[PDB]
This record gives structure tokens, sequence and C-alpha cells, in this order.
């Protein structure tokens, strides 16, 4: 077809044909087309010196190379003799093609170039140099060749320009993953001086890049941490969103002072809000990442957004994730003075049409009868109205709340069982089966109908959610202990059924811990399960107080945004 | 538009 | 057992869809961007024969067009590609080199060759002679 | 950290594809492919995780960016780099558009690898970009040219001349109001920006002073700067220092929430008359000096779902009455301040259940005005340039107030 | 030639946006709408244009709910485009009303009775287009009427063919194996060969309900494919396909004969055996043309062949060269050729007799594996490894399976990871290297181990008594390094809970550091997990008193009892409440090593 015009007039004495041919493959192998057999005659058109040309062949080598080595090794004496090149611009060039090139060979003739080019008097090759270490040290990096570029590397972080400083400071960074308890390599008080000093002068990735680093860093005494604080603090302002944010982690982290007697922690705490608030008026994909974020942080000091609850409130058209995030949020911050307001907004936001949000905030009534004892009559009302709806996925959310609503306040809220078993067809996703299994096996003593609705689900007992089945046998045990003689059958059936019946390990441990506890003697197993439980104490979604603490050491990062642990995605 | 500062 | 026939162009656009089984709309939909986006990411060296849900498609694009058979997985792939080549070639013949614009504007025709070619999802005609006499009979008419 | 960039067009095709790192390879762009743009669910997030890896994405015109990542990078850094490069982009060639793309095909790719080298953004001001980015000489302007894309000063060239040193500011901001009938502003919020073209000759040291005491004085709760501005000199002593890179730029953004001028005073009145007829009258008065001409100004009044009718009248401006909106626009050309203006509209309501009571939309208004309406003004902006002869006198300044419309609602 | 329909096809298509798309729209269809409720009569040119521009809006993707009692009076109309147009409006939206299928009904009744063959095809059309109870109802007793003895045309023949397939693949209780079945088979004769290739589609799905009514087929067809396949390429000129006779038909006849039993007729067996051969045979011929339209028709007509023989399996001779052509094929220059072949040699290697031919190729299936870089092929070769897979050769499959699965994506990640766990399980002649192999599976896969693969490794560990010291201590060791996998941390604590006292003599592996490995994980885990580790926990208390300080002061904190979830408070607080009232002995006594286990 057209390859072989493609391939002729790339095989032509005019330069504007070749380069418009070059133009053309390049085009064809960015569309997804396979032109690793037009190598060749792209190698025939290196021999030129247009910054262009020469570009695009660098381009077309780095990205066939990377697969293909056997002939494009050739073009070792190409990058050798361009590395004394005397215009900067292109040994820069040069050094970041030869070192993107993955293969065996290119490896040994990089080293000499990219140790020439680490110590020179032009800063731009300096930076490209660092970055190319880097880079070689991506592919096969143990030889003690690679330990003298590492060194020098780390000397070179003591260098007047900026922006070398700052590529410097990603390259150490990055290689720092590796854990021979020989970890970060640097940053001892004189380069966190410098690194500080370095802040104003480098770019605004620079900022972001040293930032990062100082992160790593732990203060030596009391006063080196507000010393630096009172350093990092101006960056509050925007450099950029990531500075923004990278500040407020280093400034996070470094809340170890005196929490009381010590002022500048009061006015540490006063001084994080304003940038936290004024992150949520940029693009919608910041504000994610802001919002995401900010809940982290009051789920650790509440004491930031306490009284700025109202620029939280969900707008029409905010985005979907905004919204989920915003909702979130204001639920975390909801207290008692402010609780009428938060709660009309509950009110309101149950009517929109989005599933989501709908389910969110159905969710956040009952979180805020959780929280606030005085509102819970009212928000226990709500949701009463909100079942009374009839719709199905509110019926779930209103259940699987109901329930949280039981366990903190127990013994107290039982009028509300006959109409939450009213809803018992409109159940099919787990989460409420369960919730709705516990309800009747906990309060299984004054509802004459529990028998039947726990037998009721062993019909379907298999393909059915583990959470359910566990549920159920706690639920049965608990009612077999209520009443024994009624449920004798019963019980027999669901710790067989939960034993020889199941592949679960953990189902028939619990069966037969289950089975022989009430086996041996009832009193005991009486005493076992019908315990009296403290309260779950105004538990709002916590995360784990550990993955809280890395979460915060990792905020600028993008495992906040998920808000999983760096090990759960690599 | 433009006015003079 | 041919499930449906589908002609799509790059855009993505469903120039003509037979259904021989019985499918909703919101299903066919489903369907239709499965099939897309199954079909324009494999390119020209891979196979053909690419399996998705309980059935699999034989596709071939001809110019901007992509003509996919979806059948059963016991079916003969190599027998449904030709067939796709056949019926390619007859509307070559009879629109004298087919392009998407007499698909648009000329579809009920194209359905008369579709069920000259395909009834009840299985082969019917193959020969292009004896299916060319019959369009040019029916266009006399 | 970024492993790999790509751009997509509405098609789905892949208009450009450039990878940095070898953890990233073609299966990412196929991925992205049939999981994002092809996505049977509209419920996301700008950035999903799929087997392990992480795809950043946003949207400009009808073209896809997406950034592709296998480690633990920064997510404000990814998005405010994808912002950076489409700005550049825009800088170069205008719309961000498809045969843009395929027709700067050769330049999109210098930026790729300049901007960003190895997963790490570098210098991508464009102010540097444009010295040794096109679409001989001695080591001297060579030396130079590195220096000023590498050194401390990379926004601006230091060849700059010119024959007219002017500059140009910009005062843009958004309202976002919603008020309730009783009087009390139940939320605020002013967001703003300086928008500044400069076309000065040499390194400016710029002053930028505006009415910032904290006798005219508003309360900004917090400014959000610009890279080439000194934030330690801000933080120190309350001082805006900068050298205005050539060209347009952003110098800062404000946020102010107390002290704020309404506009428009809006005034509801709503007649009930059985289950036929419903009587709406709106009133806005004019709350600034005659000599300022409010534009585009637009009024939406919501109407009943059962509306069988709507009559207007108006003797100033025309009054729209729009099916498609479900809704009454009113429009005014333009008027001058302590103004007033009346709209009759006769509301016919076919029978619906009596149970359904109608739950009011706030009345969304949109205009544009010279004024601004958190009360900003710039009260001086001093330039010197030590190297070269030109003083501050020999500038010319203009500035320029333009207000316009967010989110601004009237319960009813 | 209808000059409305192309101006507005024409506006449709120039919209540059989907709100003038919309527009548009609506504009004809308010027009259109109020053109059928006019007082002038609609001439049939108007009635055609008018139900065509519904049916290309509606083939848009916009719904039409109108325009369908026009259509239908289309169907009854002298001129061929009304009657076309009416039926394929009907045939492509369908509406559920009595009235208007009663008329749709008398529509297809009158044009069938008709002796028109265009008409009539219509008709067939229609009614194998669009599948209901009441059609079948209304035309079963006719269909068959029409392809009998009566003559009626060879096209109308196959249309009444298809159209029975279609009635009978819907409703098979409304056609039933009446006197029309014989003269249904014997269309298998006729000179047509589009009527053979439509009578045997028809025969071959009727006979699968009813293989000793169509008996006959089995010897009518194995003569006409040795009619087709033994002769030059001269005969069969209309029906020769790019110089392959037939390669439809012959499909269809091998199909039609694998559907029954190998011949019983001595003559008719060795006919069939003698084409089977020189369709094999006809493979080394160098082919006749280059295109690869050629090589696809044979090669279809030849897989369909080798099915046969797979099928019948009743030649051991046909079956070595079956084998030896797919071999040859697996490495062939097109990837169809090579997906199909692996397609159709995991089929013969599921036969008994060619177990050691086909596993002769282990070594380019392999090669396959590694280096095709194309996954539908890499999944073909895995699935054929996993056929041929054996006790005596299970080791160096399992090797491999786990280095491509170390280099595989994610979505055959789960299916790789079930295949690898029922080789290790079923052929695990040393039960030491099952524990190591579902042990990579978890280390290298982890999020795609799913429940049922460590279910069935504790399943193994618990029963055996044997390999328990074994999986205690390594399961110890890999707890211990710094990348554990969820999975990982599941079969560890439930292994340990039981097997820990088999190596608490060792001082590395003592009871605290058990019990500290167990706790670093306890926090980075899920709900389950973490019920999971406190049964652990639990178990230790009984194993070791020792340790019982330690587990208390855990099971104790405030975290523990205040847990979110039901289940983890639940299980805390049995637990500490069984470890603190306990005697001793009922303590004792419910902590058991428990009974071991009976597309
Ligand atoms: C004087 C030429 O007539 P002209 O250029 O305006 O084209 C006619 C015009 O587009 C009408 O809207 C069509 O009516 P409809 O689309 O048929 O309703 C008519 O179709 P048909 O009447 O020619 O079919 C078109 O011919």
């Amino acid at each position: 077809g057209e390859i072989f015009e493609l391939k002729a007039e790339l095989n032509n004495e005019k330069k504007e044909k070749r380069k418009e041919a070059v133009k053309k493959v390049i085009a064809a192998m960015t569309v997804g087309k396979d032109v690793s057999s037009l190598f060749p005659d792209v190698v025939n058109c290196m021999q030129t010196d247009n910054l262009e040309l020469k570009k695009l062949v660098y381009l077309y080598l780095m990205n066939y190379a990377k697969s293909q080595p056997d002939m494009a090794i050739m073009a070792v004496n190409s990058f050798v003799k361009d590395c004394e090149d005397p215009n900067p611009l292109i040994r820069a060039l040069a050094v970041r093609t030869m070192g993107c090139i993955r293969v065996d060979k290119i490896t040994e003739y990089l080293c000499e170039p990219l140790r020439k080019c680490l110590k020179d008097e032009d800063p731009y090759v300096r930076k490209t140099a660092a970055v190319c270490v880097a880079k070689l040290h991506d592919i096969n990096a143990q030889m003690v060749e690679d330990q003298g570029f590492l060194d020098s590397l780390r000397d070179l972080i003591a260098d007047s320009n900026p922006m070398v400083v700052a590529n410097a400071v990603a390259a150490l960074s990055e290689i720092s993953e590796s854990h021979p308890n020989s970890n970060l390599l640097d940053l001892n008080p004189q380069n966190i001086n410098k690194l500080l000093t370095a802040l104003n002068e480098c770019t605004e990735w620079g900022q972001i890049f040293i930032l990062d680093c100082l992160s790593n860093y732990n203060p030596k005494d009391d006063r080196e941490a507000q010393s630096i604080c009172e350093r990092v603090t101006p960056r509050l302002s925007h450099a950029n969103s990531a500075v923004v944010l990278s500040a407020v982690k280093v400034l996070m982290k470094f809340l170890e002072l005196l929490p009381k007697d010590s002022d500048y922690y009061n006015m540490l705490l006063k001084k994080l809000a304003p940038p936290l608030v004024t992150l949520l008026s940029g693009e919608p994909e910041v504000q994610y990442v802001a919002l995401r974020n900010i809940n982290l942080i009051v789920q650790k000091r509440p004491e930031i957004l306490k009284q700025e609850i109202k620029v939280f409130f969900v707008k029409y058209n905010d985005p979907i994730y905004v919204k989920l995030e915003k909702l979130d949020i204001m639920i975390r911050l909801a207290s008692q003075a402010n609780i009428a307001q938060v709660l009309a907004e509950l009110k309101e936001y149950a009517t929109e049409v989005d599933v989501d949000f709908v389910r969110k905030a159905v969710r956040a009534i009952g979180r805020c009868a959780i929280k606030v004892e005085q509102s819970a009559e009212r928000c226990v009302s709500t949701l009463l109205d909100l079942i009374q709806t009839k719709v199905n996925y509110v019926v779930q959310e209103a259940i699987v709340v109901i329930r949280d609503i039981f366990r903190k306040y127990p013994n107290k809220y039982e009028s509300i069982i006959a109409t939450l078993c009213e809803n018992l067809d409109s159940l099919d996703e787990p989460d409420a089966r369960a919730a709705m299994i516990w309800i009747v096996g906990e309060y299984a003593e004054r509802i004459d109908n529990a028998d039947e609705l726990l037998e009721s689900f062993l019909e379907g007992f298999h393909d059915e959610s583990t959470q359910v089945q566990l549920t159920l046998l706690t639920a049965i045990v608990k009612l077999f202990l209520k009443k024994p003689s009624e449920t004798q059958e019963l019980v027999q059936q669901v710790l067989s059924l939960a034993t020889q019946d199941s592949d679960n390990p953990d189902l028939r441990d619990r069966g037969y811990i289950y089975w022989r506890l009430l086996s041996t003697d009832p009193v005991t197993a009486k005493e076992v399960v019908l315990s009296e439980k403290p309260l779950i104490s105004e538990e709002t979604d916590l995360i784990e107080p550990t993955l809280l603490d890395e979460l915060i050491c990792h905020i600028g990062s993008l495992a906040s945004v998920y808000h999983k642990p760096p090990n759960a995605f690599v | 538009d433009y006015q003079r500062l | 057992m041919i499930r449906f026939i589908l002609i799509q162009n790059r855009a993505g656009k469903t120039r003509l869809a037979k259904w021989y089984m019985q499918f909703d709309d919101d299903e066919k939909q489903k369907l239709i961007e499965e099939v897309h986006a199954v079909v324009t990411v494999r390119d020209a060296k891979h196979t053909n024969f690419v399996e998705f849900r309980n059935f699999k498609i034989i596709y071939r694009r001809y110019a901007g067009l992509y003509f996919c058979i979806c059948v059963d997985v016991n079916d003969n792939n190599l027998a449904y590609l030709e067939a796709i080549h056949n019926f390619v070639e007859v509307l070559n013949e009879y629109f004298h080199n087919v392009c998407e614009l007499d698909l648009v504007f000329n579809f009920y025709k194209v359905y008369t060759v579709v069920d000259e070619m395909f009834l009840a999802g299985e082969i019917r005609e193959t020969s292009q002679t004896k299916v060319l006499k019959q369009l040019l009979m029916l266009q006399s008419l | 950290m970024i492993g790999g960039l790509f751009i997509y067009n509405h098609k789905g095709e892949v208009l450009i594809s450039r990878v940095y790192r070898d953890d990233i390879g073609r299966n990412a762009v196929d991925a992205f492919r049939v999981n994002v743009i092809h996505a049977r669910q509209q419920v996301r997030s700008p950035v999903t995780n799929i087997a392990r890896t992480s795809f950043f994405h946003v949207k400009r015109s009808n073209i896809w960016l997406a950034a592709v990542t296998k480690q633990n990078v920064n997510a404000a850094m990814v998005f405010e780099f994808l912002y950076k490069m489409c700005d550049v982009m825009a800088a170069y060639f205008g719309k961000i558009s498809e045969e843009n793309i395929k027709n700067n095909f050769v330049l999109i790719y210098e930026l790729l690898d300049e901007i960003l080298d190895f997963g790490y953004p570098q210098n991508s001001e464009t102010g540097a970009l444009k010295t040794f980015i096109t679409q001989h000489q001695t080591k001297e302007e060579q030396s130079q040219i590195t220096s000023q894309v590498t050194g401390q000063i990379g926004w601006r060239r230091e060849g700059i001349k010119y024959r007219r040193n002017e500059l140009f500011l910009d005062v843009l901001e958004s309202v976002n109001l919603l008020m309730s009938p009783q009087g009390q502003v139940l939320s605020a919020h002013v967001s703003g920006r300086v928008v500044m073209k400069s076309y000065l000759s040499g390194m400016p040291e710029c002053k930028f002073g505006m009415n910032d005491k904290i006798k005219q004085s508003i309360a900004i709760d917090d400014c959000t700067f610009h890279q080439c501005v000194r934030l330690s000199k801000f933080d120190s002593e309350r001082s805006i220092s900068f050298i205005p890179p050539d060209g347009e730029f952003e110098l800062m953004r404000y946020r102010t929430t107390k002290d704020i001028i309404l506009p428009f005073r809006v005034i509801p009145l709503v007649r009930e008359v059985g289950r036929t007829k419903l009587e709406v009258k709106v009133v806005i008065k004019s709350n600034f000096k005659p000599s300022l001409l409010a534009q585009k100004i637009e009024v939406r009044i919501p109407t009943p779902l059962n509306t069988s009718g709507v009559q207007v009248i108006c003797m100033k401006g025309k009054a729209k009455y729009k099916a498609s909106e479900n809704a009454i626009v009113w429009k005014i050309k333009r008027m001058a301040g302590m103004k007033e203006s009346q709209i009759s509209a006769e509301i016919e309501l076919l029978p619906t259940n009596d149970k359904k009571k109608w739950a009011r939309p706030p009345i969304s208004m949109n205009f544009e005005v010279p004024f601004a309406p958190s009360g900003l003004k710039v009260r001086y902006l001093k330039v010197f340039e030590p190297k070269l002869n030109y003083s501050d006198h020999d500038v010319i300044k203009w500035v320029r107030y333009i207000g316009r419309s967010g989110i601004y609602e009237t319960r009813c | 030639g209808m000059r409305g329909l192309a101006v507005f096809i024409s506006d449709i298509r120039n919209c540059k946006s989907k709100e003038a798309e919309i527009k548009r729209i609506n504009k004809e269809l308010a027009n259109i709408r109020s053109k059928f409720k006019g007082d002038k009569a609609l001439d049939g040119y108007s009635k055609k244009k008018y139900v065509c521009k519904l049916l290309f809006i509606f083939l848009l993707g916009h719904d039409i709910d109108f325009g369908h009692m026009e259509a239908v009076n289309l169907l009854s109309s002298n001129r061929y485009t009304e009657k076309q147009i009416g039926y394929l409006f009907i045939s492509v939206l369908v509406n559920s009303n009595s009235e208007l299928i009663r008329l749709i009904n008398n529509a297809i009744k009158n044009d069938l009775a008709s002796r028109n063959p265009t008409f009539m095809g219509l008709a067939l059309h229609c009614i194998a287009n669009v599948g209901s109870r009441e059609m079948a109802e209304a035309f079963a007793g006719e269909i068959p009427k029409i392809l009998v003895a009566g003559d009626t045309m060879d096209s109308v023949k196959q249309s009444a063919a298809l159209c029975l397939l279609r009635l009978y693949r819907t409703s098979p209780d409304l056609v039933p194996m009446g006197d029309w079945t014989s003269r249904v088979v014997h269309l298998l004769n006729d000179q047509h060969l589009g009527v053979v290739t439509a009578a045997t589609s028809l025969i071959t799905t009727l006979a699968q309900k009813n293989p000793e009514e169509f008996k006959t087929s089995v010897s009518l067809a194995v003569s006409r494919l040795s009619r087709i396949v033994t002769s030059a390429s001269t005969d069969l000129q209309d029906y020769t396909y790019y110089f392959v006779p037939a390669p439809w038909l012959s499909v269809k006849l091998l199909r039609l004969l694998q559907c029954y039993p190998p011949p019983e007729d001595p003559a008719v067996r060795g006919r069939l055996t003698e084409c089977l051969e020189t369709i094999l045979n006809k493979a080394q011929e160098p082919p006749k043309s280059k295109k690869v339209q050629h090589s696809n028709a044979k090669n279809a007509v030849l897989f369909e062949a080798i099915s046969l023989i797979i099928h019948h399996d009743s030649e051991p001779n046909l079956l070595v060269r079956a084998c030896n052509q797919l071999g040859q094929f697996l490495q062939h220059r097109e990837t169809n050729l090579r997906y199909l072949a692996l397609e159709s040699m995991c089929t013969l290697a599921s036969s008994e007799f060619s177990h050691e031919a086909v596993k002769t190729h282990i070594e380019t299936v392999i090669n396959a594996l590694k280096t095709e870089r194309d996954v539908s092929v890499r999944q073909r070769a895995v699935d054929l490894l996993y056929a041929m897979c054996d006790r005596s050769n299970a080791q160096q499959i399992v090797a491999e399976m786990l280095s491509y699965l170390e280099t595989a994506d994610y979505s055959i990640r789960e299916e790789i990871v079930l295949k690898v766990a029922i080789l290790a399980e079923k052929y695990a002649v040393d039960y030491t290297w099952y524990v190591d192999t579902i042990l990579n599976l978890i280390r290298i896969a982890g999020d795609y181990v799913s429940e049922e693969v460590w279910y069935r490794v504790i399943q193994i560990v618990i029963n055996r008594d044997d390999v328990q010291g074994y999986a205690a201590k390594t399961v110890f060791e890999a707890l211990q390094a710094p990348a554990c996998h969820e999975n990982l941390v599941k079969v560890g604590g439930y292994i340990l809970g039981e097997f820990g006292n088999l190596i608490a003599g060792d001082p590395r592996s003592s009871p605290l550091i058990q019990f500290n490995l167990l706790h670093s994980k306890f926090h980075l885990c899920s709900v389950p997990t973490r019920a999971l580790l406190l049964s652990t926990y639990i178990k230790f208390v009984n194993l070791f008193p020792e340790v019982k300080a330690t587990i208390q002061d855990v099971l104790r904190s405030d975290s523990q009892l205040k847990n979110a979830d039901v289940e983890l408070q639940q299980r805390a607080v049995e637990y500490l409440r069984l470890s603190t009232v306990a005697s001793t002995d009922i303590l004792a006594t419910v902590l058991e090593e428990m009974p071991p286990f009976p597309g």
C-alpha cells in the first residue's frame, strides 16, 4: 500500500521530503501501525544536523530500540560524537535520549558521557545528567560506578543553580526507595538549611520536590521543628496547588511541639485553615484532591475547620465526586450548634435524583443521629419517613444505619422494630440483610416472630454472602440462649449446616466453637455470647488510626486520594 | 472598557 | 447459528444491525458498544476471531467499515469469515464499490441483500451470480 | 513520576503517545481506552485505578488528555502539570482541537520531550520555550538562552525590546450569592483574579498595590498568587513584588466574603389565585452610579411544571418564554444606575394532583457589570528598571474591571 | 428513487450537533404525523416514503410510536416496492397489538396464497424475521406444505426451509414430525444446491431431537459430499468459490454427518472414509490461487473434516493424519490458522487414543505460549497445556504456567490461577509441592487468588497430617517477609492457629514471635481477615498458656471492643469472656484440631 511509498520518499536525497517522510512515519507509528521494518532508512537519515529531524529520529530510536537492540546498537558512535557537541542544548538532548535506552549495550557507553556531563559549567547539562543518573539507576544499577554516580549526585545538591538542585532532590528521592538499611543517603541539617533557602529560588515544581524531600526528615529537637515550620509556612500562598498541599503535609507532620503552653501551636492551627478553604475554589480535579485530603485532615485533627462549615454545603452544579466528599466532610464537622443547618441540608439532599448521593445522605442522617444525642429523635423520625417513602435503596441504607443507632443507644428505641420487620422482602443487599438479622437476634426476647424470620433465611443459606451467614449463625445462637426450648431444632439445623455443609474454614470454625460451647454447658455460653457490650462511642466511619497516621504521612501523595496504603497498589 | 489608571 | 450482523464505521455508528435473537433495546446497545470496544482495539495483525460473553464474533474491516458476525462457540470460524467476504463482494458488485453513503441512503436495499444471504440466523444463499440475478429481477419490478 | 502521557480524540483514536518509563507499556493505552472513554457508568473520579495502575484524565474541548503512572505520584502535581500543558498548547496554537494536534505534531512532541523528562516536570512557563523551540551564532546567546531556561528568572526573556512601554490590568470576578427572603444573607462568596498583560522592555521590578489595608478598603480573607511574585516578601512585609512575564499571565487570586456590595436587589411578588392563575412580578433596583452601563443581563424566572401558558409584559427590554428551558428569560441590553424595570406575567396552570405542592426553585440571574462587586480597586502599580533609563512616567497603565455573575440565585 | 427520503437523510446528516439532529427529527415527525391524519388520501408513493422515513428515524435510535397502520396498509398493495417497505417496517418494528397482529397475519396469508415467487419470498422472510407464538400458530401448519413435493420455486423452497427452521427454534411444540419429514429429507438430491444447503441446515437442526426420523440423511449426505469433493473444478461452476467447490455446503454436510454416530452401512462408511481421506490429501497439494480467500475456504472445509474425524474417532488411521496436520498448522504464518489449530488440538488431546501424538508437540506449544504475544493465542496455548497435562509431566506444566502468569496482564490472571491450582491439586504426587505451588500463586497474583483456592489449600493441609509440619514452617517463613498479601495473611493465620505447636519448639519460631508477626499484619487488613486473626489469637490462647497475657491484653484493648463492625466486636468480646471466665477445661475442649474433611 502506502508503506512502500513512505519507504521510497524516505530513501530520497532531498532534505525536505526526507523530513516530511519522517513526520508521516512517526504519525503512522503513533496511530498504532507498526513500522519497525522501516528502521534502516531512518538510520541512513540519521546523518544530519537539523535539530528537528535529529529529535524526531531520536524519538523513533527510543520507541523501537526499546524492543530492537541488535541493529540499533550502532548509534553508540553517533551518541559519543554528539556528547562533545559545543551546543549545550544538543548535549542535553543526546544525554536524555541515550539514558532512555534500556538495552544492555548502551549501558556501557552511557557511563563516560554521563560522568562527563555531571560535572559541567553549564547547568542545563547538569540537570539533564542528574535525571539521566536517575534513569541509569532505573535499569540494572548495582555496579560500584553507580555508587560513584550516586555520591556525585549527592554532592550535586550543594549547587548555585536552583533547577539542578530541584532535579537532584527528585533523583535522590526516587533512588531512596532501596532499603539496604542505607535510606535517603543525605539530609543533614546544613542541607536542611540549604533546601529551605532554595525553596524561594526553585520553580513551582522544585518547591514540590523539595517539600516532599523535607517531609521525610524528622527534627532532632523541638526548636528545630518550629524553625523549619516558620520557613515552610510562607509556601501556603499559591506557588502551586501541589505546593500548598505539600506545605500542609510538612506542617501537619511537624506538629510535635507543646500542644498547649506553646503559642506557635495555636498560631499554626489557625494558619492552616485558610489555604485548605481556598483550595476548593480551583478546578474540579484539584478540588476533588483537596477534599480527599481535607477528609483525612479532619479525621486526624478535628480542631482546624471546626468553625468553617458553611463552605462545605453542596451545590447543585458541583460534580458528583465533589458532592460526595463535601457531604462526608460536612458530616465530619457536624456539631450541636449547627446541627439544624446540616439536618436541613440532608433533608434537601435526600430528594436528589442520583442514587449514590441519596444513599450517602441517608447514611449521613443516621451518622448525625449517632453523633448528636439531642437530635436523635428527629433523625429517627426522618429515617422512618424515608423508609415510608418505600424506595428500595433508601430502605436499605436506613436499615443499615438504624442498626448502628440501635448499637449506640441500646434498649430505648424498640418501638421501631415492627416497622423495620415489615420491610423484609425489600432487602436484596447483603449489608441490609445482615443488619436486619442482627436486629432480630439482639431483640428476639420481645418479638414473637423472630423464630420465623430467622428460619426463613435458611432456605437460601448457601449462595449467600459470608457476612450474612456469620450474622445468621450468631443471631440463631443468641435466640437459642434467650429461648432454649422453642429453638432446639433450629440451632441443630444451623450448626450442622454451618459445620458439615460449608467449605469456609472460618464459618465451620465458628460452628464448632458455638456447638461445643452450647454442648458443654448452657450457663457459660449464655454468659459469653449475651455479655454486656461497650458502646460504639460516636464513631463516624472512622479509618484505622494506624492507617490514618500513614495516610497523614502521605497527604500530598496519591495514597491519600485512594485512602489506601501504598502497599495495596504498586 | 479601558479606563485610565 | 448467527446471533446478529453488524456493520460499523471506525467512529462507531451502526450502519446495519440485524438481530436473529430476542434482545432488549438496552441490551442491544450494550452489545453494540461491547462489539465496538472489542473490535476497534484489535489491529489487522491479530486474528479476526475474538470471543466475548457466551458467544464469539468474526469481524473483518473493509475500508472504514467493520463487518462482524456473531456466532456460537461451536460454529465454524473460517466458513463465516468467508461468508462475510462473499457478502461484501456481492455488495461491491451490486452497489459498484460500496461506500458508507450507499449504506446510509439505501438501508432498505442492504436489508434486502442481507435477507437474501442470511435468513433465520443461518447461511441461505452462497452463490454470487444467483443473488445478483435475484436482485436485478427485484429491481426491474 | 508521570510514566506515560497520551492524548485521544472524541473518536477514541490516539492523537499522540509518549511513554517515559518502561513499566508503562502499550497495554496502558488500550486499558484506558476500554475502561474510561468507553465506560458504561458515568459515575467516576478524575483518577482511577486499573490493575495496580493509576490514570489521570482531564478533558479539553472534545479532546481527552491522560497521564498514566505506576508509582505513588503526587496527584495535585500531575493535575497541575496537565493544566499547564493545556495552557502551553493553547498559547502556541489557540484551540486544542484534533486537526491542530495533527498539524503541529512535531511541535507537541518537542513540548513533551522538553517540559517533562523521565516523569519530572521541568520548566514549562512557555516564556523560555519560545526561545529554543520553533515551528548558529556564537556561545554568547547560547549561554544566555541556557541560563534563562535554567536560571531563577525563567518566565521573562533577556532581550525584550519595545517602543511603547504599556501594560494592561484586568480584574475579573465571579460572585456566588444565595439570598434568603427574610433579608439575611445565608451564603456569600466572591472569587476574583487579576489578569495582567505586560508589554515592557528589560527586567522591570513591579510593585502591585491595592486597598488591602485590612477611603475605600476591603477585607480579603486570603490571597493566592503567581510563581513570579516573591511570597517571602509578601509574608514578611505585606508587599507584592514581581517581574512580569512577557505576555498574558494571571497575577493573583483573591477571596472575599465581607462587606460585599449587592449589584441588585430582587423583590419577588407571587400571588395565588385559586389553581388557575398565578401573578409573578419581579422588579430589580440598579444600585450603582448611572455612569456604569450593565451588560449581558439575564433573569431566569422559574415556572410551574403544569403551566399551560405564559404572558409577557415589559416596557423596557424583551421578555422571552422558552419551553426548552421551562422558564421565563428576561434580557436587557443596557440601563444605568438607579433604574427600575417591571414585568407582568400570567401563569395558567393545567389540572394536577392537589397533594403535590410546588417547591419553588431559586431565581437564578446572570449579569456582567463594569464595577467590581468585592470593591477591589488598584490603588497603584509601580514599575522600575535599573538597567534601562525609562521611568515609571514613561510606562502607560490601563485598568479594566469586568465583574461576571457566577451562581446568583434568589429564593422565591 | 425517493427524493424526499434523500433530502431528509441529508438534513439529518448535515446536522453538526445532537440538538440540531433532534430538532430536525421532531420537525419531520410532526410533519409526518400531520400528514397521516390529513383529509387528502395518501397515494402509495407518499405512504411508502413516509413509512421509510419512520424506519430511518427508528434505525437512528430514536423511538417511534406510530405509523404501523400505514405499514400494514402497504402490505396489501400490488406494487412490489410498497410491499417491501411495509414488510421491512413490520420486521424491524414489532408491535404486540391484537388488531395489528391480525392484520399482519391476514396480509401474510394473502401473500402466501398467491403464486408469485417474490411475494412468497417477502412473506417467508417476514415470518422468519419476527418470531412469535401467534405467528407460529397461524403458519406452522402451512409452511411445511410449501417445501414438499408440491411444485414451488427453488428460492421459495430455501425461504420456506429457513422459515420452518426459525419456527421450530422458537416453538418446537408447534412443529411435529409428520409425514412431511421424508420428503423434506429428499431435498438433499435437488439439482439446485441452495435448496440442498437450506435442507441441510434444517435437517441438522431437527436431527438433535429426532435422530431416528432423519436417519436416511446420513446416507444421502455421504454421497453428495463425495460427489462434491471428488470432482473436477469445472463442475459446480456456479458454486465454485475461489477454486474451492462449495465450501459452505461441504461444511454443512460434514456437520450434519457429525451429528450422527458412524454409519452402519459398510459401503456408506467406506465412502465417508474415502471422502475424508481425499479432503485430508487435498491439503498437501499446492494451492490453485495465491489469494488468502482460497486458503481460507479450503481450511474451513479441512477443519470441519477434522472435527468430524475427532467426533467419530472410529478410524485410527485418520486420527494420525489429523494430528499431523494440526501439528503442521501449529507453526503457520497466519495467526488465524494457529488459533484454530490450537482450538482443534485441545479437542484432539481430549481423546484417549491420541494422547502421545498431541503430547509430542509440548515444546512448540510452550514456545507459542511464550513468544506469540497475542492474548487469544496465548490463552489457547494455556488451555492446551491444561489438556496436555499428565502425572508424568505435571511439574513442568505448572512451572511454565507460573512463569507465564508472572508476565500475564490482569484479565486472564484469575483463570490461570484456577487452572494452576486445580492441576497442582489433582496431580500432586508429592504433597510438599502443592503447598509451595499455592504459596507461589498467593505471592505472584495475590489479588486474583480467589476464595476457593485458599479454601482448598487449607482443605489439603488439614487432612494430610503429614505435610502440616512443613506447611506451618514454610508459612511462618513466608509471613516474616516485608511483602505479604491479604490472602497470605489469611492462610498463615489459619494454619498457624492449629499447627503453631508443631514448630513452637524451635527458638526462632516461638509463640511470642508468632503472635507478634500476626499482630503486625492485624491492623493492615480487612474485616474478615481481622476476624480470622482474632480466631487465631484465641487458638493461641488455648495452645500456649505463656502468651495468654499479651493476647488477653490486645483483646481488652479499647479499640477492639468498640469496633464499628458488628462481627469484630462480637468475636473480641466473646473471646475475651471465653478466656477470662472458662475453667481451663471448657476452654480446652472448645478448641480442637477439628475432624478431617470428607463465556
